[PDB]
């Protein structure tokens, strides 16, 4: 899959369904992967840069996998 | 306002870095041992003057840095020979006595440097030969954009300057090329870590060990060999309010930004 | 959902009833997600700031959607 | 539920029964709620100040309820 | 039980069986309870004391109890 | 199971199909447990060596063991 966005967790939203949403860069994408939500939050809590990986690279894309560094 | 780095001989230079310390930042008695202690930095500009690439010649000599006081930000470099200051371009304001300004088109974060000069600072390598070598190109420099080439020597300057004025550890393996240096990526880890172990260790009060992120520290003397130099707590490069604060448990203290995000 | 409260977490509660209630401000809402109970701690813990959302935007309103910041 | 002890743990112990121990205070309480054993290794990990609150408020009670504040 | 060794974890062992092993003072125990590893990692990730109780102290000793200071 | 890589890890990346991908060494190996995921995401967090025992010591690697050092 194509890179997307890189960067840090801007902001992180557990929405209503049960989906993760999260603002890295300038996009603002999401998953229904129940595991990434807490990756994903431990990133953000400590400042990791991810990038998220992605052919739905816009706000609403949804995204499955994303490399932690 | 303005101070010397002599890369004469890893003497001078020392010498030079522990000059800039004592003189920018003062004790803390908290953290202290063997008659060494942590220094906490306490805004303004001030220029260092390169000075000793080759000792033999005594020739290259127009290089001058200008540094910003409270957080070690490395603004730009200035020409001697033409009075030129060229500041990155997210200091597109700031300003040095006696020069001309000219604005480079990218910014000073090593996300862009190391994207530019396409170099990664994980396993960078420098010896008298590249920092003669990234003088050269940084003299030659005329123009606004920020060039492969400006880009690889300011990633090697900020790192032989603030990186090392912060840090003992990055000073100590460096010091010896003048008497080649790799930067590990312990090295990189810690200066990514600035700003969250100088949130941490005012809270030292003797404790087994200090944890921040990805780095830990056995005993005080280990602080020690590796931090000289922290902010006190021209964007802040301190955390925010309320958030990172040292939490100290079974004689360890931790940030508690790590142990928030392990513990879930 | 609308935006409800937003701030720090003032304190979490472990309910009888396995539900989990926070103090975000004024209000005092809670959640029957387990997902939540982690994710709230540690935002808890760490000092964020948490937007919580929902129309039962009152005391002892329930929640399902939380921004954390 | 009546307040019972409010401080913070001492000691957690995990016992042969697959329950889960606290000692706050000088009341020394469990709880056979899973979810409660992890988040309270953190409060105690991060030194939060717990209120359990039980009517079994006495050593060998048995608690459900937790504020973490 | 007694109480059979105190010290941190040294190292735990995730195994390809599921069994999970852990060396506290000079002795690799194991356990199978339920949670019980996933409390012991976290006491290993941050450095907590613990105390395995035990009468089958001695490596490869079974163990179900433990205290975490 | 023989040793693989002992070290730091360097990044983690979660993929579509679900397994975490580890570089630890000059390897890049992966795994299904859902487990790991988040343990080898700590461990990365802090700093924490690790060896990874795998028959399939290469590149692409699968492995299902780890020990926290």
């Amino acid at each position: 899959t194509p890179d997307c966005v890189t960067g840090k967790v801007e902001y992180t939203k557990y929405n209503d369904d049960d989906t993760f949403t999260v603002k890295v860069g300038d996009k603002e994408l999401f998953t229904n992967r129940w595991n990434l939500q807490s990756l994903l939050l431990s990133a953000q809590i400590t400042g990791m840069t991810v990038t998220i990986k992605t052919n739905a690279c816009h706000n609403g894309g949804g995204f499955s996998e994303v490399i932690f560094r | 306002k303005e101070f010397t780095l002599d890369f004469s001989t890893a003497k001078t230079y020392v010498d030079s870095l522990n000059v800039i310390r004592s003189a920018i930042g003062t004790p803390l008695q908290t953290i202290s041992s063997g008659g060494t202690s942590l220094l906490m930095i306490d805004d303004n500009l001030f220029a260092v003057d390169v000075r000793g690439i080759d000792p033999e010649e005594g020739r290259f000599n127009n290089l001058r840095l200008i540094v910003e006081r409270n957080n070690l930000y490395v603004t730009g470099f200035v020409n001697r020979t033409n009075n030129v200051f060229y500041r990155f371009a997210d200091f597109s304001h700031v300003t040095f006595p006696g020069t001309t300004a000219v604005t480079l088109s990218g910014d000073s974060s090593y996300t862009t440097l190391q994207r530019v000069a396409g170099i990664s600072r994980t396993g960078m390598q420098i010896n008298r030969h590249s920092l003669t070598t990234s003088y050269l190109d940084l003299m030659s420099h005329s123009g606004t954009s920020l060039t492969q080439s400006v880009a690889r020597a300011m990633l090697r300057f900020v790192t032989v300057t603030a990186e090392a004025l912060r840090f003992r550890q990055i000073q100590r393996g460096f010091r010896t090329t003048l008497d080649s240096y790799v930067m590990t990526a312990e090295d990189v880890d810690l200066t990514l870590n600035w700003g969250r172990l100088s949130s941490v260790l005012p809270d030292y009060h003797g404790q087994d060990s200090v944890r921040v992120g990805r780095i830990s520290f056995g005993s005080i003397n280990a602080i020690l060999g590796s931090v000289a130099l922290i902010l006190n707590c021209f964007p802040s490069m301190c955390p925010a309010d309320g958030r990172v604060r040292g939490i100290t448990h079974n004689k360890i203290l931790w940030d508690s930004s790590t142990l928030g995000a392990i513990l879930m």
